[PDB]
């Protein structure tokens, strides 16, 4: 993902069209599902 | 004289165009008109009357 | 670990996320063009070989010192216009890549003829794709070609490329000129010369 | 899509039971040391 | 390893896009009454035999690529929604592949109709775009020779095949007045005052602005068509002298045809060519470009050359995928170690990879896919949710260890 | 830009007279507006599929009214990221959404 | 020169010609009977008054020899805006008086 | 008071806003534009309306 | 042909109308925000924010 933004000229941020947000929605996904998720297994469940 | 010469026959004019922007509907052939030219060598300069 | 607490961290990264879809509407692309900034200037009548000289020439010959920059290339044509087209890096600021161009066209400015000189000479930034085509048609007692043209741009053409963001508005047809259409024969008659 | 699911199919089914997968801890960890 | 290097790689996508446009060229001139009928013939296309996709035609006559003219002409389309064409004889793809069949299948005209690459544009997949420069300061017809045998040298080599064609060409026959300035200068006539007479009276003039209901615009002279559309119409055209007399062009004039570019391309200050070419039905770009260096260098001297929008510059997949997942691979088996030790479970994964990538170029096979830059995310998305398929039962195997 | 353009011709709209009819024969203004349309028939497949693909398996409404609770703040926390140092916030990155859906 | 020769010559020509100025809200003018006009273009406010400088002079640049070369020695300037001093220093005198 | 309570005139005394200027608090600039091209009689006329 | 636009007073877009209620909008969702941290549920929430 992220060393893809060491890219090129005219296919330049086209690879930073992503690996950033597949970062992003990953960090984020291990982060927020991180904070939460654990969070809303506690309140209801069984 | 020498420089009023220089100018008067060391030209590069604008002249225009054979059936040009509004023609006559039943035109064929359109072609650019050169007029006079840049005198490109130093034997040319040569000859440039006054 | 409590609940609550991350339960109101989600409640952010969502309205803060929800601000920044805020940016409604949101357009297509990334800026992927090595940027360019093209230099216009027309030779009323002229031939092909003259403003490759008499203009053309002169803006290349006077191209020296322009930040970034890769290549530059031209497009003297017969109909007495020419287009040099200067090409940057992809990621130069396309504001300040504009007024090298333009500084450098104002050393070779009064070497062009006042002929090319009154008649404009432009350096705005490219696309050569356009957004939109709004097309002004005749629905009843037809205007015709010359004379929507000219309403098009004296209304409305103004009104446009000042507008959000326009490069270069390139309308299709052409505003009223005092059209003035001698007759040699009728000049020669009373020894009149179009001078 | 083809990307993904092209390169999932094997991924999931080949990539569960068969080769380097339990040939990980097993036939690339020790086996040697 | 033998499933790309066989497979053509994708640049992007070239999308059908709602909307797509046609071109027209012409010979040499060929005037704005002769490219009308081609430019009805396709404003009678798209409306006549393709009601169910046109929603509209934009004729412009006097405009096309590369410059405008007299010669020139293209016109938009617009299309009936999306779900007004359902299959594939119904959209762009057909559309314009019929149309260029119908169109050049007949008629006395260049014309096209492509399709918007889905961006501005450099960079279409295996296409590249050649510049001829003249170096050491030889002529214009000592270049287009040259361009000559480089497009008919290159036309000799379809065993490799290319397919390689210039741009707004054309070279066709000017009018030349040659104004004898001895015999004008004893006849008496003004130098000044010729020119302006051959200026206003054929290529128009600028004169001064005026007011026009509210705004200013412009004043021309240009004079009556009837007296300007054939080299005959040279001569009736007086010249006051300064006696007084009505002397007209013939008696000073000499009037001669020979040719002329009508279109002159320049590179960086240096009079230059194209040239815009191809690949081949086989071989893309790193080859089809590099024998092309060389066949330009088999070339009379002072002959050199450049390549622009599609000489990258420096990108693509090519010289992009290997340091693309070089600093991957470095990463890749790194924290694999953080938490799982020594190098023992850096080749639980970093060799899982590979899974993920077997079925991806099947189906980009199978199906008729290419290598793009989705896919080629593809190969980076799966290789990551393998870290949850196989790196994700070594850290329960090493947790049961 | 788009947005604006018709925005300054709107204006036009009453002062013209007889036989002014602004039509649109070039537009790519409507395909963008359909990207984003599509990124959301997309994803609300995903998060309908997901609703699923967990009721089958560990089947239970109090057990997949988790897994489903958190996609939404993952998506919209990802165009939330995007404006900072020196990056971004456009398209080709709602479809590039969909991959990291 | 009177208001409606400076209307026409100088000031509708530098207006036609104010085409691609990025950002920008609107512009005004005062075609004067006093032979002078000026166009203040008002942009966003965060705009760089540098750049906002440098995009109205690169237009002025395009209309310049339409102006008349009566007015085109006599001046024309592009600078940011005020409307509102920070001082005025008088220059007065005290004793062997100089004059206006 | 003083001044335009006598003489032939227009005098005021103002205050600076405490600031350059646009947003007074209640007050509004409107703009009267010629849209068709009339003239500037048919102008002033619509303003003498207005 | 008469139409109307404004100029410097018509904001653009500002004042406390239009930015008074979006004001609070964006502060009532964070003021009772982190009533909640440590305050767990909707109980405190209203202590204060009323």
């Amino acid at each position: 993902f992220v060393p893809m933004a060491f890219f090129g000229g005219s296919t330049g941020a086209i690879y930073r069209q992503f690996s950033i947000t597949i970062v992003s929605a990953m960090a984020l996904s291990v982060l927020v599902a991180l904070i939460l998720t654990p969070a809303l297994c506690a309140t209801m469940l069984k | 004289d020498v420089i009023t010469a220089i100018k008067a026959q060391n030209a590069q004019v604008a002249a225009g165009q054979l059936g040009g922007t509004p023609p006559v509907k039943g035109q064929q052939l359109n072609a650019s008109i050169i007029a006079q030219t840049r005198l490109t060598s130093t034997e040319e300069f040569g000859k440039i009357l006054l | 670990d409590r609940p609550i607490f991350a339960w109101v961290i989600a409640i952010i990264i969502m309205l803060a996320g929800g601000l920044a879809i805020l940016k409604l509407p949101v357009a297509q692309y990334p800026t992927i063009a090595p940027p360019a900034v093209t230099i216009s200037a027309s030779y009323p009548g002229a031939d092909a070989k003259t403003v490759q000289d008499t203009v053309t020439q002169v803006i290349e010959q006077n191209m020296n010192g322009i930040d970034n920059l890769m290549y530059m290339s031209s497009n003297s044509d017969s109909t007495g216009t020419v287009q040099i087209t200067l090409t940057f890096e992809s990621g130069t600021d396309a504001d300040i890549a504009q007024v090298q161009v333009q500084n450098k066209l104002q050393l070779a400015m009064p070497l062009l003829p006042q002929e090319v000189q009154q008649q404009g000479v432009s350096v705005e930034k490219s696309s050569s794709s356009f957004l939109m085509v709004v097309g002004v048609i005749n629905t009843d007692g037809t205007m015709t070609q010359e004379d929507i043209s000219d309403y098009v741009a004296a209304n409305m053409k103004d009104a446009i490329s000042r507008t959000s963001g326009v490069g270069d508005v390139q309308l299709f047809g052409s505003q009223y000129a005092m059209r003035i259409w001698m007759n040699p024969n009728e000049l020669n008659k009373f020894q009149l010369t179009p001078v | 899509g083809t990307g993904v699911m092209g390169g999932m199919v094997t991924a999931t089914v080949l990539a569960i039971f068969f080769v380097p997968v339990f040939f990980v801890v097993v036939r690339r960890r020790f086996s040697r040391k | 390893a033998y499933l790309f290097v066989r497979l053509p790689s994708s640049f992007l996508p070239d999308e059908d896009q709602g909307v797509f446009m046609t071109m027209v060229q012409l010979p040499a001139g060929a005037t704005q009454e002769r490219t009308q009928k081609v430019l009805n013939e396709v404003t009678h296309y798209y409306l006549t035999k393709e009601k169910n996709n046109v929603e509209s035609v934009f004729a412009v006559n006097g405009f096309g690529f590369a410059g405008r003219g007299q010669n020139t002409g293209i016109a938009f389309v617009s299309l009936k929604d999306w779900a007004d064409r359902p299959g594939e004889e119904n959209k762009v793809e057909a559309i314009t592949m019929r149309a260029t069949r119908a169109f050049s299948q007949i008629k006395d005209a260049m014309v096209f109709a492509f399709n918007l690459p889905a961006i501005v544009e450099l960079g279409t997949a295996t296409g590249f775009d050649f510049e001829l420069i003249d170096q050491a300061g030889l002529g214009h017809e000592k270049l287009t020779q040259a361009r000559n045998q480089l497009l008919a040298e290159a036309a000799k080599h379809p065993d490799m095949l290319t397919s390689v064609r210039p741009n707004g060409l054309e070279d066709t026959p000017q009018f030349k007045i040659d104004i004898d300035q001895e015999k004008a200068q004893a006849l008496g006539v003004s130098i000044n005052d010729i020119n302006t007479t051959l200026g206003a009276a054929w290529g128009g003039s600028y004169v001064n602005d005026f007011i026009d209901r509210g705004r200013v615009k412009k004043v021309y002279v240009m004079s009556e068509a009837k007296y300007r559309m054939l080299p005959d119409d040279i001569g009736d055209w007086y010249v006051r002298a300064a006696d007084g007399q009505m002397v007209p062009f013939s008696a000073f004039s000499s009037s001669r045809w020979e040719y002329g570019s009508p279109r002159l391309e320049r590179y960086n200050g240096l009079p230059s060519m194209e040239i815009l070419g191809q690949a081949a039905p086989g071989k893309s770009t790193g080859e089809a470009m590099e024998l092309m260096e060389q066949l330009a260098s088999k070339l009379p001297t002072g002959v050199g050359y450049d390549w622009t929008g599609m000489s990258y510059q420096e990108r693509l997949s090519g010289n992009q995928a290997p340091s693309l997942y070089a600093i991957s691979l470095i990463v890749v088996f790194l924290c694999l170690a953080a938490l799982y030790e020594s190098w023992s479970i850096p080749f639980s994964v970093m060799l899982v990879v590979p899974l993920g990538v077997i079925g991806a170029l099947l189906a980009a096979t199978f199906r008729g896919l290419t290598n793009d830059v989705y896919f080629q995310v593809g190969l980076l998305t799966t290789i990551g949710l393998s870290a949850k398929n196989a790196i994700l039962i070594v850290e329960f195997a090493k947790d049961l260890m | 830009t788009a947005a604006a353009i018709r925005a300054e011709l709107a204006k036009m709209e009453p002062f013209f007279p007889s036989g002014l009819k602004i039509v649109y024969p070039y537009d790519t203004t409507p395909f963008v507006k359909i990207s984003i349309h599509e990124v959301v028939k997309t994803l609300v497949e995903a998060i309908i599929l997901v609703f699923l693909v967990m009721y089958l398996f560990l089947q239970n409404f109090r057990a997949t009214l988790i897994p489903t609770i958190a996609v939404p703040v993952v998506l919209l926390g990802t165009f939330a990221v995007l404006a900072a140092f020196g990056f971004s916030i456009n398209t080709l990155t709602m479809f590039g959404m969909v991959l990291a859906i």
